[PDB]
């Protein structure tokens, strides 16, 4: 023609000159405290340009929505899900949502940290991706509230999450863990350990367990989140590459990595086993098998082995984390069910097939956990007229529930089959409780990082139903609780049934 | 094969046996408690407001207690201490265009693919044959090229806001405001890369525009102001406000709209206007968000209007002076233009358009007394 | 035999090959449309192949017309050297003067057998279609259901086999 | 900056001036023969411009594909469909496709006919809609060939089509009747009858039988095709408004409407009923109920009633259509099955449960059709070693099958429980077979419009398998036929199995 | 409620038991018999080729026998008799760009929604302030406004080809070439409607542009060529070839690219270029289909190349004179511009760009011996 059609468009032709976009001036430095220097001339793996990033994601979106809005709505997919998994997805989607959201702020910090324009560009794509993911996890709760069998909790989790104890630990690994500290510590929490060891495996596993329990909404969304996650693990790798030639790495990198690994596994080993095994009806695989493949073999072995040439070693706490893995999820669900009035989701006792499954996969589950669940059932924990909440059994059998001060995981050392060591200290007029040597060192070395009030400190001397009423843990009839000790549509507990119990929180540390 | 609970007759039978006769709650609106800006809620609000886990001690937050892990020394994950502005509710802001992530990447993807179709058209049609050579290889290659670094600088000025924003709605607006600034910088380079394919011997390398930005004189004070707004402000609202309601509103609007948009047509260039129509669409979009936050939520805050307006006035004076210097130095570029391209009467009128629009849209909104004749006279001092 | 490939089609391809001049090719095409085309054809012996054989005869005549005629004649004359506009105007005046639907159908058929492209330029021929078809339909569709079938069979001149 | 943002030049603001875009010049007239004059100030009902048309459709597309590509592929919805319905969709999709396609050209002709800009513009949007619809029906065969249980026939129906007698009838109502013979007569076959009476009810009814039989692909596509169809019905209505003040309508309109109604119902009354009742396992309702609601009540009653003020009346052939309707589809399936080697799809005998269902809804079905299928079954009609095709039964019991000359529908007047009319005429050395007097009148008044060679005339003297081989009626392997007399996966029929029967076509008319 | 065979346990159990063990045929293509233009069959081709039920007696058809219902008089539903061109196979054509309705309405939708955003940006930015009022209220309102009718007539010249085209691939290209022309006609009116909203006293009514088109001297000869191409041509290919490879290739290109796109930037008009950028992208997208059909498929046909090149030469010669007359009258418009806008040296240069682009892209393909100097001299006879 008069010449022919070209374009440049292709992001690679423009990306070739990105990197030269940054210039030197005194004060072109990061605004954040850090022990490390990220090299300029750090290159990035994906040759993205803003416009092409947008096109790349828009294509994924139109397929995702489109399936959700036409076909799955016509098939009534929101309704035809096992009641237990409908409940598990309130936690899974809203809690993942906070991690998606704090990963926005986190790679804003890392974009600031980086001096290379390409590395800044790598973390910029992830800023934007974590905004996509925040609205995707919100859209899963949006759709199940709109179209599912129990919208309570899916519709208001951003405010009803605040009533219960498991929310605090989620905030430590996936909110504060991602943004508060040295930018590289945050990066090891988020990208090196968080996304590569747990989020990338989990999003795919959640999809399998979803598919088995009738859910085809969560595969539509989560399989689209997963197509982004590889650029995010390229970013973590690149954080290490950018700091590997600095003297500071050989002094500090493996300690920030070990503390980050401990942080993440501490919450995820018991919580993810608990939601997979106790929150499904159809079971895919035992968590003991899964954890070992994910943590020990794939991450600890392969992913970290790829970084050994940059001076990374496998965390020195990997062994301790594997000795508390087997029982920790079983241990935790006893406490989560015992504290069922403070959640925003309905919970069910194991049925006889599940107990048979648990006992085949965990020899000795029944004599410990099985017999307590049977005694709670007989005492009448599912029925409102019993006057029994399992917390009462912990009190009448003197089994204190402590909250860790660092990770915020609840633990009950007198009952636990897991590695449970209570450490209690008083410092400057306040008592603090720890569950393990790693969190204890973190607090001892860094007390002013770990000042979070726990559930018993804040609720002390308050009767349970007035906490629930104040923090709005109620269905739209203003009477029946969101959160139930059974997953059936009949004999739902109401605020008055809780008021009858006359259950008043006490701080467990006042007994020392 | 994997059996799926939705389609497998055994598994589905078990699932169906367990379902309730009707939904356990009739309230199926996922953000029912938010407080709608527009009477019926909106998907942008339900999917966005209250994703930030702020406790009540950061105004508007619904959670309670401290952060679980803070910085070494004690700095909070987010806190009141990161900005001077104060408010009754940080979740009050609403982007007027209601943009959450899917419509934002949809619009930009559209623009991207029609950019691709338009360049294929433009080169197949052979429209560079009517473009002035001098304009192309000097003003376009070097002075429009140099402006890329000003837009990259403004993009980077958003890094700290992206980490420190005190709500979900302010974070998502900020982030989209910044991503549009790097997009425009990458479009400046795309255009030079296109001309390198279409015009023999045109060099797409950034060395000549970069040397103009770092060592030339037309952009000296522009670069000094961008350097300072990016790396010297540690308050995330001071950067957002000062980049968008003072510097880019004055210098950026003058350069983009009243210099290159106004004069590239005169040299037979419809190529640079194609990319500036994007740049000006994005500036007008972000403006509605910046006025909503700074004037509708902050400046008109029920408890803090007087306070916030005092502080925003202080920053307009702080940054109006380096912005005038940026303009004043850019006035030197007209001397480099072929004679009779423009005249003093046209340059003056274009400066008054930029100042009066800024007074209308930003300065009057916080009651900042600007003297239009003084700003244009100070700027015109650098003209010949 | 064969639907699409058979001895009948082969035989005609072979004789269409060998027409070396326009006037002979067009004579053959015209004669072919009287003999094997429309319900007024002279025999139904080629019913299974005549549409295909006709297309092949058209190709040949079109090629030879284009080589023999200059540009204005290609646009304005028929393959027999008549002025296309004159033939078209005469046929429309004929059609317009038709006493009934019986007369009208013979004028419109007949025109198509004689003048179908490449005999007439298609611009002239489809303008013929346009005008000719309107009058034939106005005459046929008037009081369409009023003649009883027993009478219409006789008017058409059908042999009632049932 | 200075002034408010308007785009506010929405499609209506531009459409307001569209009527003035046309201008007068002596030759500004249709290029097509017509008896009617469409008025030049005709308005249209949907105020669209090209760009907004395109946006309005692209949004439907994203939903449509996206469901097909993510969730329906992952649910493997292409495979989990009843055998029978997979074969029905080879016909329903590819035969609807030819109607979609010829409707492009039909509304091209109508855009040429209308002189009012806005009338041209409404036909233009139908032009583009029918292109959309051709690619949508094509997409459905494409998805089923790519992902279903039997791709043969779904993958090549544009040429295997050509072997059978039912295709010819489809071409008469949805190809030729849409584009040949007065633009208004074509408009009445396409819009006022074709779409308003048959296609637009048919499309939702196909989605209802599709979903009962496990098909979720056809619902995804045909329900977005359906969102366009009201605009097309409005075009039929405006065709009548545009010609209603011309004196030519009082003479001609009800005759072209009567003819169009008889054209369209002659093929669709037997064909759609047969496809629904014999092409499904799970039944929604009997065809006699449906045909009565759609043709007599909805169309004949309410649709046409709206046009009475334009001098439109119910077709004088409506009562004949209703008396011939009842057994019509039953009589045709005997024939489609007798000629099963000529198709591109697999047919099944009625099973015992649906013989009971036919019996319950059509008293007398068993003593006539059930008895005959049982005899055919006893003779081994589905087993290739039997050496029997049901066509042999018609020959030995002396029941000739004839092909109309006008509608192309096969009829066997000596066996039919429905109409038994047979007229054979000889004219100019050729015989012609008719099955009703509406069609006999059309040939008699218009002989040169109806010269279509039928299957017995073309295949006369040819052995069955030579026709099938020549016209590619085979599966890849070059042996097994696409067509089958059962729907099972084993003991499929082969070319040599048909060849052993030395079944040679004979023209039934040569017995006179 | 309403049970569905995919998810209902009892029904799905029945369907699942009737299924075969593997697909009864392994060839899961669709269109596997189509000869691919590009090595692997594309989705465009699978969903489009052989959708038209032509019998073997219309070149390339796969069916057999006559049509079942013909016109009164015997005219066939599609026949060889509706065009002078002949080919070995009417299904040979491929749209380079491979458009099958879903990509096509996808792209145009991107253009509609980006137009909307652009317009809201432009009006809010206040860019009309820099636009010359004589250009605005006269050359855009009346002369650009009048070109609308030229695009609408060229759109309308496609109606018959939409009915008469002889294959699926030609008909889908033809339809998209015509829909883009009504789109342009609608975008010239959209521009006038935007201007009426932002400029007090601008009348968006088509009365003034229409009078210009029907009674002015400048577009006389253009309107007569359009009236001819639309309603006096009955061959569907003569229409599409003469509209697209002769008339719009010389006159339409001159007006769009060489008058309005060249001169509107000189008057501070960046608005009209936004819409002419759509018109030139469409012109170039259509050109590729036009060249494949008329040159690669018909012009280079193995049996009929010499025949078809003779008829296309004939049609180029027939319609080059109305085209030159259209161009000639249009030169009268330069006399209306403000003095100093253009001179004869620029105009002569722009004319030769149009003529040489046409000789390269179109005339040379069929060996039409065109002489550039005599064509430009002929047109230059109307300039003063
Ligand atoms: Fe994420
Ligand atoms: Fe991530
Ligand atoms: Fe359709
Ligand atoms: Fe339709």
């Amino acid at each position: 023609a008069a010449n022919r059609a070209p374009t440049s468009v292709n992001a690679q032709e423009v990306h070739r000159w990105l990197q030269s976009f940054n210039w030197d001036f005194k004060n072109n430095r990061t605004k954040y405290a850090t022990k490390y220097k990220m090299a300029n001339e750090t290159k990035e793996q994906f040759k993205l340009i803003a416009k092409e990033y947008a096109r790349m994601e828009a294509v994924k979106d139109e397929r995702q929505f489109g399936s959700l809005q036409v076909a799955l709505t016509r098939l009534n997919a929101g309704v035809r899900v096992h009641p237990k998994w409908n409940e598990t997805m309130k936690v899974v989607s809203n809690f993942l949502e906070v991690g998606e959201y704090n990963a926005i702020a986190a790679t804003g910090m890392l974009w600031d940290s980086a001096q290379a324009a390409e590395q800044k560009n790598g973390y910029l794509a992830q800023v934007l991706d974590e905004i996509r993911h925040t609205h995707q996890c919100a859209y899963v709760n949006y759709y199940f509230a709109k179209n599912g069998q129990d919208p309570a909790g899916h519709n208001d989790a951003r405010r009803t999450r605040t009533i219960g104890p498991l929310w605090k630990g989620m905030k430590r690994v996936f909110s504060d863990g991602f943004i508060s500290g040295d930018a590289v510590e945050c990066s090891l929490n988020l990208q090196l350990v968080g996304e590569a060891c747990f989020t990338n495996p989990l999003i795919v596993a959640v999809t399998e367990w979803a598919a088995a329990n009738g859910d085809e909404i969560t595969p539509t969304v989560f399989l689209s989140i997963e197509t982004d996650e590889l650029r995010h693990m390229a970013n973590g790798y690149q954080t290490v590459v950018s700091i590997a030639n600095d003297p500071a790495s050989a002094k500090y990198l493996n300690t920030d990595l070990n503390n980050a690994f401990w942080t993440q596994q501490k919450y995820f080993t018991p919580v993810l086993g608990m939601l997979f095994e106790y929150g499904s009806k159809f079971k895919v695989e035992p968590w003991v098998k899964t954890w070992d493949r994910w943590v020990y073999e794939d991450w600890g072995g392969i992913w970290i082995g790829r970084l050994g040439k940059y001076g990374v070693e496998s965390p020195r706490s990997l062994k301790d984390a594997k000795q508390d893995a087997y029982w920790a999820h079983h241990d935790l669900y006893l406490l989560a069910y015992a504290l069922w009035p403070t959640g925003f989701f309905r919970l069910a006792l194991p049925d006889q097939e599940e107990m048979e499954w648990f006992e085949a996969n965990y020899p000795g589950w029944y004599d410990h956990y099985g017999k307590i669940y049977e005694e709670w059932r007989a005492r009448g924990c599912e029925d409102p007229s019993s006057g029994f909440i399992p917390l009462m059994w912990f009190i009448e059998n003197n089994h204190p529930i402590y909250i860790d001060r660092v990770s915020q995981v609840p633990f009950c050392p007198s009952l636990a089959k897991g590695a449970s060591t209570l450490r209690v200290h008083e410092y400057n007029g306040e008592m603090h409780t720890f569950s393990d040597q790693w969190g204890e060192r973190m607090w001892l070395a860094e007390p002013e990082r770990y000042e979070c009030q726990n559930i018993f400190e804040q609720y002390e001397g308050r009767e349970l139903s007035e906490v629930i009423a104040e923090l709005h843990g109620l269905r739209s009839d203003g009477k029946t609780l969101i959160a139930q000790p059974h997953v059936r549509g009949d004999k739902l507990w109401t605020l008055d049934d809780i008021k009858r119990l006359n259950c008043v929180f006490k701080n467990p540390v006042k007994a020392f | 094969e994997r059996r799926r609970g939705l389609t497998d007759p055994e598994m589905a039978a078990v699932i169906l046996k367990a379902l309730p006769e009707a939904p356990l709650d009739g309230n199926n609106k996922m953000g029912y408690f938010v407080t709608p800006r527009w009477k019926r809620l909106t998907e942008y609000e339900a999917l966005t407001v209250y994703a930030q886990p702020n406790a009540d001690w950061i105004a508007g937050g619904l959670d309670w207690g401290d952060w679980t892990q803070k910085f070494h020394g004690g700095r909070p994950s987010w806190g009141n201490e990161t900005t001077e502005l104060r408010t009754v509710d940080w979740f009050k802001h609403r982007d007027p265009l209601r943009r959450w992530h899917a419509p934002y990447v949809k619009d930009k993807a559209e623009e991207w693919r029609y950019t691709d179709r338009f360049l294929q058209g433009y080169s197949a049609d052979g429209q560079i044959r009517a473009m002035n050579p001098t304009w192309r290889t000097s003003s376009c290659n070097r002075y429009w090229g140099a402006f890329l670094f000003n837009e990259y600088g403004l993009f980077n000025a958003h890094s700290q806001g992206a980490r420190e924003a005190l709500s979900d709605v302010t974070r998502v607006s900020l982030a989209f405001w910044g991503f549009d600034k790097i997009d425009i910088a990458q479009m400046i380079q795309l255009e030079r890369g296109f001309l390198a394919k279409i015009v023999p011997g045109f060099d797409e390398s950034t060395a000549v525009p970069k040397a103009e930005w770092t060592n030339g004189e037309v952009y000296k004070s522009a670069r000094l102001a961008v350097e300072g707004l990016w790396q010297e402000v540690f308050d995330w609202n001071e950067s957002a406000f000062s980049v968008h309601a003072v510097y880019d509103a004055l210098f950026g609007q003058f350069v983009r709209r009243e210099f290159f948009q106004r004069l590239a047509p005169r040299f037979g260039d419809n190529l640079t206007p194609f990319f500036i129509n994007q740049a000006q669409t994005y500036f007008q979009i972000a403006k509605q968000g910046v006025q909503d936050l700074y004037y509708n939520c902050l400046g008109d805050d029920p408890e803090f209007s007087d306070y916030n307006r005092t502080v925003m006035r202080n920053w307009t004076g702080k940054w109006l002076e380096p912005t005038i210097a940026a303009l004043r130095d850019f006035m030197g570029l007209f001397a480099k233009l072929p004679a009779g391209t423009t005249d003093k009467e046209e340059i003056t009128a274009s400066l008054y358009r930029v100042v009066d629009d800024w007074i209308e849209d930003y300065a009057s909104a916080i009651d900042f007394k600007a003297d239009r004749d003084q700003i244009v006279k100070a700027v015109l001092a650098g003209l010949k | 035999l064969g639907i699409h490939s058979n001895d009948t089609r082969d035989a005609w391809v072979n004789k269409i090959a060998h027409v070396n001049t326009l006037e002979k090719a067009a004579e053959m095409l015209k004669q072919f449309r009287m003999d094997h085309t429309t319900p007024f054809r002279n025999s139904y012996e080629l019913d299974n192949d005549y549409l295909w054989i006709e297309a092949k005869l058209e190709e040949k005549v079109a090629v030879l017309k284009a080589r023999a005629f200059n540009e204005v004649d290609f646009r304005h004359k028929t393959a027999f050297g008549e002025d296309a506009k004159s033939v078209l105007d005469g046929t429309v005046a004929k059609m317009n003067a038709a006493k009934d639907k019986w007369e009208a159908e013979k004028i419109h058929i007949g025109f198509r057998q004689a003048y179908k492209p490449p005999i007439m330029p298609v611009n002239y021929f489809l303008d013929g279609e346009r005008q000719l078809g309107t009058r034939l339909m106005e005459l046929r569709n008037l009081n369409y259901y009023d003649t009883p079938l027993e009478e219409l069979r006789k008017q058409r001149g059908v042999r009632v086999v049932h």
